[PDB]
Order: C-alpha cells, then sequence, then structure tokens
RNA sequence: UAACUAGGGAACCCACU
C-alpha cells in the first residue's frame, strides 16, 4: 500500500499528538538536537509543542490497521488537530 | 474528630510489602494509595495506556 | 490449562496483568524516527 | 516536599537543577535522590 | 441573507467543524460507553 | 575518623464516601 492506498485520515488524533509530544520532549530533554529555532526555553515539552506546530517533530507514526497491514504517516504529513 | 493533620499523607517508594513488592497499606506504615479497578477503567476511558502502564507496572512495582 | 489454550494479548487486560503497553490509544500505533528529517535540525549549544 | 519528579540534567536546566541540589532535601524546592548515568542512586537527605 | 464572502466562510467553517467531529482512531469507546450508562446509573432511583 | 534501612498475617468492630 503506497501512497495511493493510504486510507487513514489526514489528521493527527488526540492520542498520537499525546505520544508525539511525550516522546518528542523525552528525547529534547536527552540532549536530541531541537529542529526549530527555539526563542529560550528550559521545559522540553513546551519546546516539542513548538516543533509541533512548527511541524518539524522527525517522527513517522506507524498506523497499524487491524487487518495486520500498517501505515507510515509522517507528523508533517498529517494535519494537525489544533 | 476529624482533622487535617490526621489525614494528610504522601508517599515517594518507601516501604514495600514482602508477600508481593507492592506499597504498604495506611499512611501508619507510609504506604501509598491504592490505584483500584475503577482508576484502571477510567485511565482506559481517557486513553492514557503510558500513564496507565506507569501507574500499574513502573511506579508501583517494576 | 487443561485444553492448551493460548492468549493472543491483543486485549487490555492481557497488556496490563502482564505490564506492557496497552494497545488503546496513545498505544494503539507505533512511531518511527525519521531518517531525512532528523539532517535537517540544527544541533543546539 | 515529599513527591518527587525526576528531572533530566540538560544544559538548559544545569545550572537551576544544580541549586536545587546545593539546597538539599528539607529546603523545600530542592531534592532528594541523584541518579547517576549508570542508575546509581545517591542520596540527597543523608547529606554525601 | 448572507454575502458571498461570509457564504464561503461559512463552508469553510461547516467543513471544518464536521472534520473535528470524526471519532478518533485509538479511542477506547468501550469503556467510554459503559461509564456512560454506568454513571446515571448511580443517580437513578427505584423509589424516587 | 561517619559503621545507612525499614519487616508478618487473619478475623472482627468502628468511622469516611
Amino acid at each position: 500500500q503506497a501512497n495511493q492506498k493510504r486510507i487513514t485520515t489526514p489528521y493527527m488524533t488526540k492520542y498520537e499528538r499525546a505520544r508525539v509530544l511525550g516522546t518528542r520532549a523525552l528525547q529534547i530533554a536527552m540532549c536530541a538536537p531541537v529542529m526549530v529555532e527555539l526563542e529560550g526555553e528550559t521545559d522540553p515539552l513546551l519546546i516539542a509543542m513548538k516543533e509541533l506546530k512548527a511541524r518539524k517533530i522527525p517522527i513517522i507514526i506507524r498506523r497499524y490497521l487491524p487487518d495486520g497491514s500498517y501505515e507510515d504517516w509522517g507528523v508533517d504529513e498529517l494535519i494537525i488537530s489544533d | 474528630k476529624h482533622m487535617v493533620d490526621d489525614k494528610i499523607h504522601s508517599r515517594a517508594r518507601g516501604p514495600i510489602q514482602i508477600l508481593n513488592r507492592q506499597p504498604m497499606e495506611g499512611r501508619s506504615r507510609d504506604g501509598g494509595l491504592r490505584f483500584g479497578e475503577m482508576e484502571r477503567d477510567c485511565q482506559i476511558a481517557h486513553g492514557a495506556a503510558q500513564f496507565l502502564r506507569e501507574r500499574l507496572f513502573e511506579a508501583s512495582d517494576p | 490449562a487443561a485444553h492448551g489454550e493460548s492468549d493472543p494479548m491483543k486485549g487490555v487486560s492481557e497488556n496490563i496483568m502482564l505490564g506492557q503497553l496497552a494497545p488503546a490509544g496513545t498505544g494503539c500505533f507505533d512511531l518511527l524516527l525519521d531518517a531525512e528529517k532528523c539532517k535537517y535540525g540544527m544541533e543546539i549549544p | 516536599a515529599n513527591m518527587t519528579f525526576a528531572e533530566i540534567v540538560t544544559p538548559f536546566n544545569i545550572d537551576r537543577l544544580q541549586e536545587l541540589v546545593r539546597r538539599g532535601n528539607s529546603q523545600y524546592p530542592g531534592a532528594k535522590y541523584i541518579i547517576r548515568d549508570n542508575g546509581d542512586r545517591i542520596d540527597l537527605r543523608f547529606h554525601p | 441573507r448572507l454575502s458571498g464572502e461570509a457564504f464561503d466562510w461559512l463552508l469553510g467553517e461547516i467543513e471544518s467543524k464536521f472534520n473535528q467531529a470524526i471519532a478518533h482512531p485509538g479511542e477506547m469507546v468501550g469503556a467510554l460507553a459503559a461509564q456512560s450508562l454506568g454513571e446515571p446509573a448511580t443517580q437513578m432511583t427505584l423509589n424516587t
């Protein structure tokens, strides 16, 4: 199933954004390079919110279809919820 | 008779039972609160499966 | 046990009893670290 | 002053967390455990 | 009596607020409905 | 020249919600 057969919803759900911010801010707190030009923060969770609004989180969500298949959506491909 | 100094307690990785390695019961033995079945159901309803893993596995008895 | 049954553990209670991460939303999916987009980010000082 | 959050030392917060460890435990905003890179716990309530 | 730009804004708003109301894949619907039925169970009374 | 951890259970009763 290529990008033609890409059948899940284009909107990033609340669960996907809730886990993406968590595991991105956990990486930022473990001294990952930050993708965005931060204006000065110490909270990694606020920096991950900056990267989520910048659509620059380097994470692909593997959405498991219930038959066994899986799609791979980029965060920048997903329309953010808010 | 119900005073708030008699009822306040917190807990963080204190004494642990010997039969299973879960925290103690009651504030007199520095025990922790019970994260019962209905809270497990409520955190299923939130969909906080990482918080539910953190409660039921990591911050209780890893 | 008498019938030799198995448990595929796709449910919620099975993963909670075994203490691993449930497939319940924040957990229904999996996350892949992107290879190309990590080139595009700068190292913080 | 009895429930703790495990905050990871990064260069953004290393001065703040350094000051909270210098306060030690019971100088309220400080800390009680400091966990090494190999998972070794160091108390701050017993004044090393 | 809407105007043309008001009507374009209206269609965009209807399309947005419908796409926000789609059920999210991953939502624990079962526990949600069981709580949605058992929480009015305590408020109901045979003798009221 | 600072020796650094904790230990039980089972029943009943009462109280809080």
